[PDB]
């Protein structure tokens, strides 16, 4: 079958400058009709594919003029002119000229927006969680920029690294940030043996880390 | 216009076989056009798995083998998938979607359906209420929050006052361990509209059947 491929892009792009991505086919997509069978899709975060070029160069209804697409018979172009938050996402070409269908490998697009230090939110467990016999607490790293940072967790001052689990958000289609939650999980018995808990953030934004904590 | 919406079991047996289906409003499948199945792997990447085309052409993935069916009913105007004998490396998000003659889908892609294979079972989660400990600099804002626990297999729709509320949100990528799924929704609001404002986030788990309202006290 026809593979494609794509190449990821080095750095996130700044907003407002032109932005081209690339798709190679081991075959070429010119069809005996003069016309070159190739799909751009935009894949936006938590979101279906959405067409944005077929035939190569033409636009998909209601796509911006901001989007073009060019190449020859096995190497094509996606163009962004403009980039926009609303961009990011992971691009996708498809061919459209043998069975079976297939998509390229898809390219990321990251915006570069300014340094932002995370809103930090610790939470104690839940009454409902502490009946059942576990405790857990959770801390969220909030609307960061860039998506680098390390969170660590103190009890009764001191450090801990058991049964911590983190979870990373896609960058924001809307203000191009980051975020984080942070989840330490302990049996009740445990969770009962201490008072204080702390939840610390080190971000590039800042020398010191942001700590955020509570007494039981 | 033209909404195309996907629909099945979450959940699949090693071996067993997988059905969805795709239900079409605001245009007829009889159509030349591609009514197409496509799926997404955990990684993202893409596959065509074939289509069904003015009620008598289908076109399959060869490596789907003699797996794969599509089928269609007219009366209900639904087109269906049957992939049979499935393994782990099924497990994927389904899309159904038109295509044209020169590769042109417009919008017209559903919003896809999770499928996993595997032999563990369902298992609804339970959900807690993430209210601040202390109180802090007011007259701003103020973020609380919903952890989803222990449920299988994914997904869980996640909406704080019943998706009225969606900016400031951020439900986190689930985690996986011993077989179990665990998930946290943060909701960001003027600090001046809590708690005097209500803020519920309400947790859907479709595999399960279950549905959880929790509303978030100060403690
Ligand atoms: C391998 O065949 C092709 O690539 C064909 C076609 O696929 P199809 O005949 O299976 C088809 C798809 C959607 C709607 C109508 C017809 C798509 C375009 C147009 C001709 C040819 N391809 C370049």
């Amino acid at each position: 079958d026809i593979v494609i491929t794509q190449d990821e892009l080095s750095n996130p792009v700044t907003s407002g400058e032109s932005v081209s991505i690339s798709c190679r086919s081991s075959r070429s997509l010119l069809y005996k009709d003069g016309r070159t069978y190739l799909n751009w899709f935009l894949q936006r975060p938590g979101q279906s594919p959405q067409l944005l070029i077929y035939l190569m160069s033409t636009r998909a209804s209601g796509v911006s003029d901001r989007f073009s697409g060019s190449g020859s018979g096995t190497d094509f172009t996606l163009e962004i002119s403009r980039v926009k938050a609303e961009d990011v996402g992971v691009y996708y070409c498809q061919q459209f000229v043998e069975y079976p269908f297939t998509f390229g490998s898809g390219t990321k697009l990251e915006i570069k927006r300014a340094d932002a230090a995370p809103t930090v939110s610790i939470f104690p467990p839940s009454s409902e969680q502490l009946t059942s016999g576990g405790a857990s607490v959770v801390c969220f790293l909030n609307n960061f920029y860039p998506k680098d940072i390390n969170v660590k967790w103190k009890i009764d001052g001191s450090e801990r690294q058991n049964g911590v689990l983190n979870s990373w958000t896609d960058q924001d289609s809307k203000d191009s940030t980051y975020s984080m939650s942070s989840t330490l999980t302990l049996t009740k018995d445990e969770y009962e043996r201490h008072n204080s808990y702390t939840c610390e953030a080190t971000h590039k934004t800042s020398t010191s880390p942001i700590v955020k904590s509570f007494n039981r | 216009e033209v909404k195309l919406s996907e629909s099945g079991p979450g959940l699949v047996k090693p071996s067993q076989s997988l059905s969805l289906t795709c239900t079409v409003t605001g245009y007829s499948i009889t159509t030349n056009y591609a009514w197409t199945w496509i799926r997404q792997f955990p990684g993202n990447k893409l596959e065509w798995m074939g289509y069904i085309r003015s009620s008598v052409i289908t076109r399959y993935n060869p490596s789907l083998k003699s797996r794969i069916s599509i089928t269609q009913d007219t009366s209900k105007n639904q087109f269906f998938l049957q992939l049979n004998s499935v393994t782990t490396e099924d497990t994927a998000t389904y899309y159904c979607a038109r295509y044209d003659y020169y590769g042109n889908t417009g919008d017209y892609w559903g919003q896809g359906t999770s499928v996993t294979v595997s032999s563990a079972k369902t298992t609804p989660p339970s959900v807690y209420p993430l209210a601040p400990g202390t109180a802090a600099l007011k007259s701003s804002m103020v973020t609380l929050g919903c952890l989803v626990k222990g449920y299988f297999p994914e997904p869980v729709t996640v909406t704080w006052n019943s998706g009225s509320l969606s900016s400031g949100v951020h439900t986190f990528p689930a985690v996986l361990q011993s077989d179990l799924y665990t998930l946290t929704s943060s909701v960001t609001v003027p600090s001046s509209t809590w708690p005097s404002q209500t803020v519920t986030c309400n947790v859907a788990h479709p595999a399960s059947s279950t549905k959880v309202d929790k509303k978030i006290v100060p403690r």
